[PDB]
RNA sequence: UGACGGAGCCAGCGAGUCUAACCUUGGCCGAGAGGUCUUGGUAAAAACUCCGUCGU
């Protein structure tokens, strides 16, 4: 995933959060990569679309 | 026969590092390195209070 | 000029003109 | 060149590495029209 | 070696720190070293490249010398390239 | 009983006799293989003899295609900011605390 | 229909199918004589059942052999024995037992591989 | 002519030039284009084979000052050892490649390499069409290194028959130095089109306002189809500009 | 027990209407949203066998 934070040390933070896309696919996030800045791994129930955009809900 | 010095640097200690000659190379190496360790140290613990 | 496997010859050819096969 | 040129190379061969007991060493148009394309977006 | 920096330990100026180690002081001479490796490399038959010098330290080390060197005649540089040589593993000219 | 038949300076390097023409001359900086076999062949000399066995006029010769290339026609592809990310960490890490 | 023996060779991954026909000893690798066969260095391994038996029994047959899978090594060894049963099989179809009981004495004789697979299975220990 | 006797045209590209040199973002851009607006859509879709426009009165480059590269069909030995042997065509290809070679040879980081030491790249025809998976995004995107196809031997293809396969060194040089001393153009299905036509410290204002002008009557002859007389309905505009300035009119409808 | 180039040639797993960049220069249309084109920079079978060259 892309564009949900700005660098590795935010990513940090929200290890382990959960996420959904719009479809309704849970998932988790996983580890920050090292490269580019901000993107991270996420292993969702089941395989998502490019087309689909994951939404963390936060307060 | 051919003959040659050594080389050698007097008061060497091999926790202390190989002097370098150019010295903005030398304190920029100071500073990256100071950057890894701060980005380590602070990324571990961002984990373990997330955790 | 037409090569009917490639259609793509015909337009954007090289004009070839004597000046450029008389040698420098 | 000169023979006393070579005369100079051959002493200085006899004169031509620590020997014996020897130590080591110590140590404005163009504004025009850009200003022209962003008034025309802005007015816009 | 040793760290006080780090030096080469020797029979009299460290004596109280080899006690502590508990190595006896009378094995604790590196000067013969020196001066062995001063008169072969200084012999002839060094000059006329016939002899090649190889050094069993007590510890174990095993160290190879080059016929070329020229060793340092006075003892407390000796001792500079020692600790150097045992720690980067290797000297260069 | 009568019978008649190391090193050069070329461009401000030393060339050695004995290398090929060709391979010798790419020792020169800014010189390669395809540049140097160009170079002889502008030249007429033989790629096949020595170094050594160069006579004046080729060298001279050799000198002038390396000085004036477009002259002779060769083709022409022939010829700081770590202390402020610093700072930024430890605001980040005492913020953190 | 003219008489005609299918075999199998195999080693590791590589697999090859051998025909053997009644004929006049065209033999073939892949489509080409077996003259041409690759890697050179290990061609006369695929040799060594013709020179065995003698050249003069092919004489009266033509095989085919098609190969597939495996490496260079693995694809010589797994002609090799394609091409040593099917001579071994037709000869035991069209000809006298007799000379099966040669032909197979001779390649025993050699290197059992020709005849029975090498197969490495595992074994615990 | 018309768009050489204004003098609006003259006074834009003096401001251009002037420009090149104080600004330092333009340090690096060199080439002048010309955006020439079609009024209505051409209707012609992005083939990505150049189309040659004839500049008469100017040569904008020679072979010998550029970096070619040669794709060649498969194999590479025939064209290869032709052009190399034979002595106009000797020097004139920085490099030649079959296309499998350049496929397995080149990929991801090297075909960007590829991109920045060569600055012309000339293909059979045949294997063109294979280029763009090969070659990548960044040669096809721009269209300043778009590959541009020629023709190894004059022999044509007939129906129900094999065309023999030559290399002719004399008609090769030929398309070259017809490529190099001639600007192309793309067509597209849009109003827009982009033509080179000059280069700064090369080409002085005359020549680049000559060569504009060649440019609009080859693209504007009706004669000239389907190479020429594209941009039919007339031309509302034509700016120019660098790689990176903007676009300064030069004449309007 | 090298480098460069060319030539020959050998696998097995793997099949979700699903598979995949970023940052720019400008033109045109559109009330807007945006659409299209244009443009520069940045990132992104092998071993093996044969032949030719250099040379440690």
């Amino acid at each position: 995933i892309k564009d949900m934070f700005s660098s590795a040390m935010e990513v940090a933070r929200f290890e382990g959060a959960q996420i959904k896309t719009v479809s309704g696919i849970r998932g988790e996030i996983k580890r920050a990569l090292s490269k580019p800045e901000g993107h991270y791994r996420a292993a969702f129930e089941d395989k998502i679309l490019m087309s689909d955009i994951v939404i963390l809900r936060s307060w | 026969i051919p003959t040659h010095a050594p080389k050698y640097e007097e008061n060497f200690n091999p926790d202390k590092k190989s002097y370098d000659p150019d010295r903005t190379r030398s304190e920029i190496n100071k500073m990256k390195a100071q950057l890894k360790k701060e980005r380590k140290f602070t990324m571990k613990e961002i984990r373990k209070d997330a955790k | 000029v037409k090569d009917h496997r490639y259609p793509g010859l015909t337009p954007g050819l090289a004009p070839v003109g004597l000046s450029d096969e008389e040698d420098s | 060149r000169t023979l006393r040129f070579y005369t100079s190379k051959i002493d200085q061969q006899e004169n031509k590495r620590f020997k014996g007991d020897d130590d080591i060493p110590y140590k404005d148009y163009y504004q025009q029209v850009q200003r022209g394309k962003q008034d025309k977006k802005i007015s816009r | 070696t040793h760290k006080i920096k780090y030096v080469l330990l020797n029979c009299d100026d460290h004596q109280g720190l080899l006690k502590k180690m508990g190595r006896d002081i009378s094995e604790a001479r590196p000067d013969i070293t020196h001066q062995c490796l001063l008169t072969l490399l200084d012999s002839p038959i060094n000059k006329a490249g016939k002899l090649q010098v190889y050094i069993q330290t007590s510890r174990g080390i095993l160290i190879e010398v080059n016929p070329t060197v020229r060793i340092p005649r006075t003892f407390k540089r000796f001792s500079g390239l020692m600790v150097q040589l045992l720690h980067k593993l290797s000297i260069r000219s | 009983s009568l019978v008649v038949q190391h090193i050069l300076r070329l461009l401000n390097t030393n060339v050695d006799g004995n290398i090929k023409i060709v391979y010798a001359l790419t020792t020169i900086k800014g010189v390669g293989r395809r540049y140097s076999n160009l170079v002889c062949k502008k030249a007429d000399v033989d790629l096949h003899k020595r170094a050594g066995e160069l006579t004046q006029e080729e060298l001279e010769r050799i000198v002038q295609i390396m000085q004036n290339p477009t002259h002779y026609k060769i083709p022409a592809w022939f010829l700081t900011l770590a202390n402020n990310v610093e700072s930024k960490l430890r605001d980040d890490l005492e913020r953190l605390k | 229909a003219v008489p005609s023996v299918q075999t199998f060779g195999k080693k590791k991954s590589a697999t090859a199918v051998a025909h053997v026909k009644a004929g006049k000893g065209l033999i073939k690798v892949n489509g080409s004589p077996i003259t041409l066969v690759e890697p050179e260095i290990l061609r006369f391994k695929v040799y060594e059942p013709l020179l065995l038996v003698g050249l003069d029994k092919f004489s009266n047959i033509d095989i085919r052999v098609r190969v597939t899978g495996g490496g260079h090594v693995s694809q010589v060894y797994a002609i090799r024995q394609a091409i040593a049963k099917g001579l071994v099989a037709y000869h035991q179809k069209y000809v006298d037992e007799q000379s099966k009981n040669e032909l197979k004495k001779a390649f025993t004789s050699y290197d059992r591989t020709l005849l029975i697979a090498d197969s490495r299975r595992p074994e615990p220990k | 002519n018309d768009i050489i006797k204004s003098g609006l045209a003259e006074k834009a590209l003096k401001a251009l030039i002037l420009q090149c040199e104080e600004n330092p973002s333009l340090k690096n851009d060199k080439d002048i284009h010309i955006i020439i607006n079609t009024g209505k859509k051409m209707g012609i879709n992005r083939d990505n084979i150049p189309r040659i426009i004839p500049l008469t009165k100017y040569k904008l480059f020679k072979p010998r000052d550029l970096n070619i590269l040669l794709i060649t069909k498969d194999p590479s030995a025939l064209y290869r050892e032709t052009l190399t042997k034979d002595e106009h065509t000797s020097e004139l290809f920085k490099e030649i490649i079959s296309v499998k070679n350049l496929r397995r040879r080149f990929k991801g980081s090297k075909l960007t390499q590829l991109y920045k030491d060569f600055d012309l790249v000339v293909a059979d025809y045949r294997v063109h069409h294979l280029l763009p998976e090969v070659l990548g995004s960044r040669f096809y995107h721009g269209s300043k290194k778009l590959p541009y196809m020629i023709r190894m031997s004059k022999e044509v293809k007939l129906k129900r028959q094999q065309m023999v396969e030559k290399c002719d060194p004399i008609y090769v040089r030929a398309q070259l130095r017809s490529i190099c001393k001639n600007t192309s153009y793309i067509p597209n299905n849009d109003n827009c089109l982009s033509v080179r036509v000059g280069y700064i410290q090369k080409h002085s204002i005359p020549e680049i306002l000559q060569n504009i002008q060649d440019t609009i009557n080859f693209l504007t002859d009706k004669s000239k189809r389907p190479q020429g007389g594209v941009i039919k309905g007339g031309i509302i505009s034509i700016f120019v500009k660098t790689s990176n300035s903007t676009s300064l009119p030069i004449y309007q409808f």
